[PDB]
């Protein structure tokens, strides 16, 4: 009755949650998912201020 | 309604707003009070940001807290595997403190009343 | 006179829960008290102590509420410390056939004979009937109260606390009894009957059921 | 489905590319006043597309060609995306709802993985820690200041398992077995993985003998 | 004298179902009390209760309803407290054959013999015939009534708490669901049977079977 | 206990990890609440980093104070001679109000049922 | 006695040193509680650098803030228009609480005797 | 007289586990001091001490508590160094038939005779009653009382460092890990029996059971 | 609300969720089908003439 | 419970070492794998040498 998580895989919402697939995942956050393994992602640096409120783009 | 002292973690689990439990750090999980039975203590959810919100954990057990949401009038929002609970909130413990000596003067002035 | 703290860590030490997550102390202490009461029962040698027990007038007597079964009633005490005289059994049914009113006879100040049936085991009969509360030393089978506590003390023999080790193995692995369909609990519980029965010292469980008196 | 992308909002999707990526992220409205704010970034490559979701709303995006980095802007300042030198963020991963034929409770955990040796994981860490160094010598100083002094990261490992909705278990031990609790028996199990660090994989069985099978 | 809720405890670890949700608080109360009979049927020594019983004046008299079966009737219990005197079982067909009308003979104030045969339980005939509804002991297998509550107590020895257990084991685990197993259930009665047979203090079962005096 | 407020200060001649007494800034000693026999009011010393001590203050002379150790369970720890004490607990203070509210109904309800 | 929870705001107003009333800003005048007659929250003003001083509000209509000087004992100081009304005063509030919690007992002891 | 180093260095050898990560050192002695108790029971000849112990005034007595089983009682010992008398072993029935208060008759510098029933392990009974605490030699099944370090010495003979090893691998292998395996553990226990069952040398445990002098 | 057709006929209307639900019994039919109706989402609909079947699959 | 290491391959590091393929394999060092085994690479002979210092083509 062993049940394996191994080469984890992404997000697929157009599915029920039973019927992903053995190595699909819900909420698939904060994570980069290259090796087959789940690689956290980095923090965000603060590189520079903008001076106008309300920036689009 | 058991209170915490110097207690700041880090909410390692995603909290939907509308969520039953979440999970801190291991290492901060034996520093939030122990709880019991009946018993609850305040937890403010720090998110980035400014943004806030207040509950209070129903129990607790090892590392994973029960919780009880959008008690004291803050709206549900969600929640960054990258927050921070800590704190006390500051009306609820003293409305209910304020109310508790009221309440027993107004019991004991009461018990005068009846041996006279 | 093993306390249940080593008992309980050998448990842990056998299934791989060492700070009781699976098999918390008190379900472990549990199934320690019941494998007490199970050992006693299946081996009487294994703790058999003799107990002051004073006797309501009457013949009729209850031996105390947590023994299984009394075997013998060797002394019967006499005031304070002296020892006083000795008792043996003997058949009621010709208590009864013959002076067949001999529990209004006058109570006695030492009681010189008793009957125990293995059939009524609560029960037994003193011959003369006992005189206000005379106290008799009595062997019997007394069942283990309970483990509340890791640091609570089992008063039974050192090597029924690995028969013990084997019966909560068998008490916790029957919990995931999906693995193999309970094949190894029924292992356990295998190595446990094997484990008393090899047992040459106390009463031989092997032989004939009851058949040491 | 329509749904889920109607629900998400195409009328205000803030659109980047990072390393051949859609970077899309959506701030909606929930109806009765919830709101999810998140970055649902979309990659095609691979045996089959799936979502990898985030969780850093960014007012507007801008790709760097020269140097591909993603600039996003929150709160009125411009943030890099994964950047090099940055402690690792938290990660969320729930695993599919594992439906299993049998109704059994699970007795083995092996967490697999290794702690933080690539040191520039470690030079990341030291860098945050001379930061929190910092900031706690200048909040020390403050004419005081109650509280503050902000305690230092860790890497740690939470894996909560869920029996049939509900949390029965978060463990934390690596690379050796740990053990779930006992007394419910469930059918529709489900697994979600929380950690600074990466894991290498996650097996469950009912019995440690049966792990010693797989 | 445990209560039940030792026992629900322990079919609560058993099973997988802690929070009795599947396995209802009420079933397993009513799986105890089957167990709690059958044990008293198996091992009569396991539950049995001096009852004292007024008798219908006449020769014919019956067992009291919560009876299994009457196993001595050792005192003919005088008026009041004084245990008064002694019976001995006869034989009802000689009784018939000497002096044929002996149901109709003068009553007496005490019994002094009575004849109880197997194949009938509720009916136990006296000699002479009781008049006034003359009380005396019977030793008889009590069947315990019924578990209403979870706190409600076991008359039984503590030591049938095992084969309580797995008695429960045994019924809850024969339930035509997917949480239930089989060939677990057929492991727990074989665990039952022989947790039984192994009581060395009681009553036998495996060896000697209803010769029990 | 009393209470404090708005104190805190420097703690200047260093504290050894088992402590019987601490010295303040001299200006900032009249500050903190001048108490009496058997008056104590909770110091918290926020030390260097993180690490935080709590301790009790049963009397304070002049400037110096003689102090007690290791009240709510936090680790005695050697302090550099400089510090800051500060601030006021909320969990023994406060832990001290819940019961002394219950206990207050308690009595109430006792009082109530004599009458009777 | 009503109680706050994180309400920060700046006193646009120029508040003299003898002020009957202070003008928070637009925004935070609904953050604050809500009050009623004969029901008050004490606050904490923070002016620029060190200086504090702590006030009692009688009660608050939209965004002016009705206000009373020197409950503490702090001096009263003339205000810039650019301040901080947060904070609640531990010493007046927790006093209260002590005072509160003891008369509490005195009477339900008071009650027992009479009972007796 | 072998140290427990010597076999927790067998057990680190045929587990695959030298460095003793896994079975931590602690627990292969726990499965040192378990195998010694076992082979103890299973074969009572493996560890007999000759004890000198004082005997309570009375006919009753205890063994010492840390003794499974006395065997024989063959001098006792005069004051001081002198070997003294003999004691014979009798019948504690007809000890009581005759002389009914024998326990209540004088006590004698130098006990005569002693009664033993192996039901009862912890109580023999003197004759005549002890006096000032007369000391005589006791050969009993002496059980070890633990192993708490490596350097700690085994007062057993060398023959069963075997059998422990055994021992210690049906214990070990028994654990519920990825590193433990099931039929090793069974073929274990069954090599274990076997190992006791070839001793020609010391008390029979095949053929002949409990039936030794 | 599952109505179950056993040979063209309606045996039963099962509503009851999440948790086993019986079908009548004494009709033998080999031609089965199954028709769902409901307003809320469904996931699966499973058959099998035991509960201790129904452990199996 | 055999692992036979026949057909070696190259390095892949965008996978978890353990999720490798059967004959693939990290650290591929100096080895030239051509008919499936391990050939080892010959050492660099000094052809000849260069006038100006830091040379960049």
């Amino acid at each position: 009755t062993t049940l394996k998580l191994t080469a984890y895989s992404g997000e697929v919402p157009r599915t029920l949650p039973r019927l992903l697939p053995d190595t699909a995942s819900q909420r698939a956050l904060n994570v980069r998912l290259d090796n087959g393994g789940l690689t956290p992602t980095r923090q965000p640096r603060f590189e520079a201020n903008i001076s106008v409120d309300n920036a689009k783009t | 309604v058991q209170f915490a002292n110097n207690a700041a973690s880090r909410l390692v689990g995603p909290l939907a707003p509308s969520g039953t439990s979440l999970t801190v750090t291991p290492g901060d999980g034996a520093l939030f009070p122990t709880l019991g039975a009946g018993d609850w203590f305040m937890a403010t959810l720090i998110r980035s940001d400014g943004a806030r919100e207040i509950v209070k954990v129903t129990s607790r057990t090892v590392d994973a807290m029960s919780i009880t949401r959008a008690q004291e009038g803050s709206s549900a929002l969600s929640f960054n595997p990258n927050d921070r609970i800590e704190a006390r909130l500051t009306a609820g413990e003293l409305g209910d403190f304020r109310d508790g000596i009221a309440s027993a003067q107004s019991a004991a002035s009461a018990a005068q009343g009846t041996a006279d | 006179a093993f306390p249940a703290s080593v008992v309980l860590s050998r448990a842990a030490t056998l299934l791989q829960d060492e700070d009781h997550e699976r098999w918390t102390v008190d379900e472990l202490l549990e199934w320690l008290t019941d494998g007490t009461r199970e050992i006693v029962v299946r081996k009487p040698s294994a703790y058999m102590k003799t107990t002051t027990a004073a006797l309501v007038a009457g013949s009729k007597q209850a031996l105390p509420e947590d023994a299984i079964q009394l075997i013998d009633v060797p002394r019967n005490l006499k005031t304070d410390g002296s020892p006083g005289r000795a008792v043996t059994a003997t058949d009621r049914r010709l208590l009864d056939t013959e002076n067949p009113d001999w529990h209004s006879m006058k109570p006695a100040g030492q009681i010189r004979h008793y009957t125990y049936d293995s059939n009524v085991p609560t029960v037994f009969y003193t011959y003369p009937p006992a005189a206000a509360g005379v106290q008799v030393e009595l062997v019997c089978a007394w069942r283990h109260p309970a483990l509340t506590t890791q640091n609570d003390v089992v008063q039974m023999g050192a090597e029924f606390v690995s028969a013990l080790v084997s019966w909560c193995l068998y008490r916790a692995s029957s919990k995931d009894s999906e693995f193999a369909n309970g094949a190894v609990a029924a292992a356990h519980y295998s190595a446990f009957s094997d484990a008393l029965g090899a047992q040459a010292t106390g009463t031989p469980t092997t032989q004939a059921a009851a058949a040491a008196a | 489905t329509r749904n889920d992308w109607m629900k998400t909002g195409p009328g205000n999707i803030v659109g980047g590319q990072f390393n051949g990526r859609y970077f899309a992220s959506y701030e909606y409205i929930e109806p009765s006043g919830a709101a999810f704010s998140g970055t649902l970034i979309f990659d095609t490559t691979g045996a089959a597309p799936f979502i990898i979701r985030s969780n850093h709303k960014a007012d507007a995006f801008f790709h760097e060609l020269q140097t591909g980095a993603l600039y996003f802007l929150v709160g009125k300042e411009i943030f890099e995306w994964d950047a090099l030198g940055q402690v690792n963020e938290t990660l969320s991963w729930r695993s599919k709802q594992f439906v299993l034929p049998m109704p059994t409770n699970f007795g083995a955990i092996l967490i697999e993985g290794s702690t933080a040796a690539s040191e520039e994981e470690q030079a990341a860490y030291d860098a945050e820690r001379q930061r929190i160094e910092v900031e706690n010598a200048t909040n020390f100083a403050l004419p005081n200041g109650d509280m503050m002094q902000r305690l230092p990261a860790e890497g740690f490992v939470s894996v909560s398992i869920y029996a049939d909705g509900k949390l029965v278990k978060t463990v934390s031990k690596m690379n050796r077995m740990a053990r779930l609790p006992s007394g419910f028996l469930a059918r529709i199990w489900e697994i979600e993985v929380n950690s600074n660090i990466n894991i290498s994989d996650i097996v469950l069985a009912t019995t440690g003998q049966e792990l010693r099978n797989v």
